[PDB]
């Protein structure tokens, strides 16, 4: 399907 | 439309969390001001003691939580200044980062 990912802090 | 806050003025965020899934083991926000990319804002796990994230941008004024009897995550954004002007959005969390498969738009004056 699809999804939009916010990654968490480097 | 959106909240409308003063520079140095508060504001309180909640959304429901179904709880932990096979996929999903937190909740957190992100939010995109104009023009600009998604940023993470924070993120928490249902199991107490497992993670607390939050971007530098906000560390120090805003603290997530969660109510695992309410079923329920809250952020609170203290001491709010212009640049926090976006539209926030809440996803579910799978060890911190968010997946996003109805944002509240917040604007602060300086």
């Amino acid at each position: 399907g699809s999804v939009q990912i916010v990654y968490k802090p480097k | 439309g959106g909240v409308f806050v003063q520079s140095g003025g508060s504001l309180r965020l909640s959304c429901a969390a179904s709880g932990a899934t096979s996929t999903f083991d937190g909740m957190g926000w992100f939010r995109q001001a104009p023009g600009k990319e998604r940023e993470f804002v924070s993120a928490i796990s249902y199991e107490q003691g497992s993670y607390t994230y939050y971007a530098d941008s906000v560390k120090g004024r805003f603290t997530i939580s969660r109510d695992n009897s309410k079923n329920m995550v809250y952020l609170q954004m203290n001491s709010l200044r212009a640049e926090d002007t976006a539209t926030y959005y809440c996803a579910p969390a799978y060890e911190g980062d968010l997946y996003a498969f109805q944002g509240t738009q917040v604007t602060v004056s300086s």
